[PDB]
RNA sequence: CGCGCGCUACACUGACAGAGCCAGCGAGUACUCCCUUGGC
């Protein structure tokens, strides 16, 4: 069960988020290349860091 | 010297918070929590009355110990008295120095960086959290677990704020905020 | 105002005396503005709220400037100094007095020194 | 008409400080000043 | 809701080819 | 003749005058001097000025400092500011503008607010 | 553990005094009837002034 | 039953009769801030001492049949020594370089 | 009556009543020193009598 | 999301070799591309799809 | 070791003070329950069976008996008797009562009804020498007094089965147990999943909340060896 | 009697004794809380 360093690259708006949340494309911090997209809450800045542990699913909404 | 005090001129070589504490070897563990507990800066109190909330992401500007204190002046009859609160956080670092004999702000830092949870639940699916709101709930309940346990208790605020983070710190099961983030972080994985 | 349709869109306000010299950030998030009225005052108008930060100065604006890397400004006020800063932290970083480092004078009819 | 012009009456914000179940207006300003004056003339 | 409305139209249109 | 320089210094309603000459060195706040005057924690704001020039520059002049009005914070903000722009306008005045724009570049990089009364006034969100 | 009675009255309504001293209620409610009273004349009072 | 400072100079620490041990501060004069408290003996300790290198760690010889290593910021000790058969009443550390632990 | 306080216009005015009740009677009342400054009572007042 | 896009990108790919509305599909291919650069260059079985859309387009 | 010197005294068994979340226990919540008023009684079935048997809405659910019952099954529980042991009820107004354990309720549906009318508008029970509130109105949510290390867990019927034992023995060692246990009649498992993280069957039998509160109960006094 | 709106009380952010140290607005020959035992 690891955790995975990854880098908020931009910051979307329109998606249709629900509440706090905002969705959001991260770039992995080990595989420089692999980009995913994840929800998340709180003020969320364009390039900055983010722990997750779940690397599996690509967000809903 | 030209007026100037007997510890101060002793130390009047670099920075020193409350002319006793250094910040030269702080590390942070959380590459995450790096930009967002700016402790490069220094500062010599935590009373530095700028305007960190003008608009977004300046209160990750503040050094944090200033935001220590202001967490701390935080309920209904409890309001103004920042310099009580600073008061509250001398005292603390006092005690948590003569407890590890260590620097009280790589420990103050642990603990921010131990109890930031990292993802929660949103009303149900479990998501992830910036960064800054990992610093700022983790001041919160950091300071919100130590008034707490000191609600009707001989122990005062200073010395429970010395206890909760002391434990925050190491991580142990007594803190109030590992357990809140702990069961935090156990919903989120329940849910996921 | 909009250029693609014209018709006016926002007065902007907030200044205690006439907007001397203005300038868009380079990528165009952030509107300045200094004014004689001893201050220089960030606009950000495309974020949605349409926010504003102050800046007190010295005395009189008189130019501003960006840089292409778009997190500094340059502010040239009325005493002559130079005064940089940097844009999101609203911190004044730099400052140069270049009075005695401008001055040539002695014009016709300029009976000073 | 008479609940889309609510001002003919006062009640209330709040609702009940405490639900009791057995088996709202409270009193009209306009009608009661109204017949009060009407006595106070006669 | 629009780049899921497309989404899942793709993946229609992948299954119908 | 007589080195004088007057400086002022402000917050929401302190005001603090002082004046910088030549002397010996002392530094004094009404008529008493300076680590006595406070609230006995905020001793640090009022050294800041002094620990971030290096007190070699400070052997050479004499700071008096009046004070008065509004509560015991809003003095001490006050009093580091005068003290400030006193240091730094003995230095434009009388010794080498270089080490004035040196002194200049320390301070405000440190902060601002101990050259500048950037004050507040109301402006919310319209 | 060393379990406690509760205190409570059978006959329950929310709206009557329940005390020991039925002097001292007995005061109280003459007391709150009285300002009844007064109040009660002061508004037919003042609105037959105006 | 024993009141030792600790090698800073800043540090009480004292053992009660009903087992309970105490540790609080004092500078140098009217301070008595009773920095912890530790009730695991249920007996009377006869000795604590400080280990005069480090500044946590504290042996504890208590009534009943035991020494035991305590961290002051850890809220259960650190280890425990028995083998004795009767009280236990004197006790220290040993000094030397290789007298670590 | 006589007046017991003075304020700037305001003035309260103590001996001329027995209740509050005879006051609200004479609620919105004509009043007039005699130095000739015209007035109105408005309220009774509440903690003496 | 990255799993929705080769499957568009065969759908532009018949939109070339059956071509329509050709600034919209070269409109929006420019805009796949450049937002994930890295992606694709990551990745293998693009490499093919890549050359029938070059081809067509 | 030791081997840890014999008691002299019998011990009092002081419950635990509610500031304290460290005491791994039990908390039991009582949800869905039916405390409503009437004019001044609450709404059972007993006389009102032709009120609500005119105004048509289920009159098998005013059933404050089965809350008097469970109550007084789990107050005069040896673990009640031990201390590990408070008690919340939800009632359908969104009522959260919290329960000491140092009350005896009277044993009488009718005494009882008297008990939490007086409850229902004065927010607080006191008692009679001892000036500390005794049957106490608190607040939703319910999390805000739950210990912060345990598992909220409810009884269902179409969850698996598991035995009461192995679960609060799989219960770790200074975690408390949360149980949400069902007073109503007929309905739904739904009443608490908004805090619940797992349902759970404990017999294959369908059942009522006194039979598994006490079940449950004797099980964790097993577990913990009362 | 119903109803809020303001004021008070309700304890750890405690109580007692000291020590020290800070505001801004206000000037009409104008200002008073009683009402009472005695005596001059």
């Amino acid at each position: 069960a690891p955790v995975k360093f990854v880098k908020v690259t931009r910051v979307l708006g329109r998606t249709g988020s629900r509440g706090g949340v905002t969705q959001v494309r991260v770039e992995f911090m080990d595989d420089t290349t692999r980009s995913i997209i994840r929800n998340v809450k709180g003020p969320v800045r364009e390039n900055d860091i983010l722990v997750l542990l779940e690397s599996e699913r690509e967000a809903r909404r | 010297y030209d007026v100037l005090p007997k510890e101060v001129l002793a130390e009047v070589g670099s920075v020193k918070l409350f002319n006793r504490w250094s910040y030269d070897d702080i590390e942070i563990r959380d590459i995450s929590l790096t930009d967002y507990i700016q402790i490069r800066a220094p500062v010599y109190i935590p009373h530095s009355a700028g305007r960190y909330a003008v608009k977004r992401f300046r209160k990750a500007n503040c050094p944090i110990i200033e935001r220590l204190t202001n967490s701390l002046m935080m309920h209904g009859r409890n309001n103004g008295k920042k310099l009580m609160a600073v008061r509250i956080v001398a005292h603390a670092f006092e005690i948590i120095h003569l407890m590890t004999d260590q620097n009280p702000i790589q420990v103050a830092v642990d603990a921010i960086v131990n109890c930031g949870p990292r993802e929660d639940s949103t009303r149900r699916q479990a998501v992830d959290v910036s960064p800054l709101r990992r610093v700022n709930q983790a001041i919160a309940l950091l300071t919100t677990g130590a008034r707490e346990a000191a609600f009707r208790n001989v122990k005062t605020i200073a010395e429970c704020l010395a206890e909760e983070l002391i434990n925050a710190a190491k991580g142990s099961s007594n803190s109030y905020a590992i357990k809140k983030k702990d069961e935090l972080e156990r919903v989120a994985k329940s849910n996921r | 105002w909009s250029v693609q349709t014209g018709q006016l869109l926002d007065r902007l306000s907030g200044h205690e005396g006439p907007v001397s010299s203005l300038a868009f950030a380079p990528d165009g998030s952030v509107l300045v503005s200094g004014s004689w009225d001893r201050t220089a005052r960030i606009w950000s108008i495309f974020s949605r709220t349409q926010t504003s930060e102050p800046l007190q100065l010295q005395s009189d604006v008189l130019d501003v400037a960006f840089r292409p890397d778009s997190k500094q400004i340059a502010i040239s006020t009325l005493d002559g100094q130079l005064t940089f800063w940097s844009v999101s932290e609203a911190q004044q970083v730099s400052g140069v007095d270049g009075r005695r480092d401008v001055s040539g004078g002695r014009r016709i009819t300029d009976r000073r020194t | 008409r008479e609940q889309f012009n609510p001002f003919q009456f006062k009640t209330n914000a709040r609702g009940p400080k405490f639900e009791v179940t057995t088996n709202v207006i409270k009193g009209r300003p306009e009608l009661s000043r109204a017949r009060s004056e009407e006595k106070r003339r006669q | 809701m629009a780049g899921e409305r497309i989404a899942e139209a793709l993946e229609l249109g992948m299954t119908d080819l | 003749s007589v080195q004088a320089v007057q400086v002022f210094g402000k917050k929401k309603n302190a005001t603090a005058v002082a004046r910088c000459v030549q002397g010996k060195g002392l530094i004094k706040v009404n008529g008493k001097p300076l680590k006595l005057f406070a609230p006995e924690i905020l001793r640090a704001k009022l050294y800041e000025p002094i620990l971030i020039l290096g007190t070699d520059k400070f052997a050479d002049v004499d700071i008096r400092i009046r004070v008065a009005g509004g509560g015991h914070t809003s003095q001490v903000y006050a009093v580091r500011q005068a003290i400030a722009k006193s240091i730094v306008a003995y230095y434009a005045k009388y010794v080498d503008e270089h080490s004035k724009n040196l002194l200049k570049q320390e301070l405000i990089q440190f902060d601002r607010s101990l050259l500048v009364a950037d004050p507040r006034r109301c402006e919310p969100k319209k | 553990i060393k379990t406690y009675i509760p205190k409570f009255e059978d006959d329950f309504d929310p709206d009557k005094h329940y005390d020991p001293n039925r002097e001292r209620a007995e005061l109280a409610k003459l007391k709150a009837e009285h300002k009844r009273e007064r109040k009660g004349a002061l508004r037919e009072l003042r609105k037959d002034a105006q | 039953h024993c009141g030792e400072i600790r090698p800073d100079g800043r540090v009480l620490v004292a053992g009660e009769d009903t087992g309970r041990m105490q540790v609080f501060d004092v500078g140098q004069g009217t301070r008595a801030v009773i920095l912890k408290t530790w009730h695991i003996h249920k007996q009377p300790v006869w000795v604590t001492k400080w280990s005069p290198t480090e500044l946590t760690t504290l042996m504890s010889c208590s009534d009943d049949k035991t020494v035991r290593l305590w961290d002051l910021p850890s809220n259960d000790p650190t280890r425990l020594f028995t083998g004795h058969t009767d009280y236990v009443r004197c006790g220290a550390f040993m000094p030397g370089s290789a007298n670590s632990n | 009556g006589t007046p017991w306080k003075i304020f700037k216009n305001t003035a309260f005015i103590k001996d001329m009543f027995n209740s509050s009740l005879e006051i609200a009677k004479f609620e919105g009342a004509a009043i007039r020193t005699v130095s000739g400054i015209r007035g109105q009572i408005k309220r009774a007042l509440s903690k003496p009598e | 999301p990255f799993s929705t896009i080769p499957s568009l990108l065969t759908f532009l790919n018949l939109f070339a070799q059956r071509e329509l509305n050709v600034p919209l599909t070269c409109r929006i291919l420019f805009f796949v591309l450049k937002t994930h650069h890295k992606q694709i260059v990551a990745s293998r079985t693009m490499r093919a799809t890549l050359e029938k859309v070059r081809a067509n387009l | 070791p030791p081997p840890a010197l014999p008691q002299l005294v019998a011990e009092q068994h002081v419950p635990i003070p509610p500031n304290d979340k460290d005491t791994k226990r039990l908390i039991v919540v009582l949800s869905n329950a039916s405390l409503e008023t009437y004019k001044y009684t609450l709404l059972n079935s007993d006389e009102h069976i032709g009120i609500m048997r005119k105004m048509n809405r289920d009159i098998s659910d005013a059933r404050p008996d089965i809350t008097h019952q469970c109550l007084l099954t789990l107050l005069d529980s040896p673990i009640n008797k031990a201390g590990k042991l408070q008690i919340y009820i939800q009632t359908a107004k969104g009522v959260l009562i919290e329960v000491s354990p140092t009350v005896r309720i009277p044993r009488t549906f009718k005494r009882f009804a008297g008990l939490m009318v007086q409850l229902l508008h004065r927010l607080s029970i006191k008692g009679t020498n001892t000036n500390e509130k005794l049957l106490k109105v608190i607040q939703n949510p319910i999390t805000d007094h739950l210990p912060p290390n345990c598992r909220k867990v409810t009884l269902s019927f179409d969850a698996p089965l598991v035995r009461v034992r192995d679960y609060v023995d799989t219960l770790g060692p200074n975690e408390s147990i949360c149980v949400f246990v069902g007073a109503m009649a007929k309905g739904p498992d739904n009443f608490a999943d908004a805090y619940v993280d797992e349902k759970i069957s404990i017999s294959n039998y369908s059942l009522s909340a006194s039979v598994a509160c006490s079940k449950f109960c004797h099980a964790c006094e097993d577990a913990w060896d009362i």
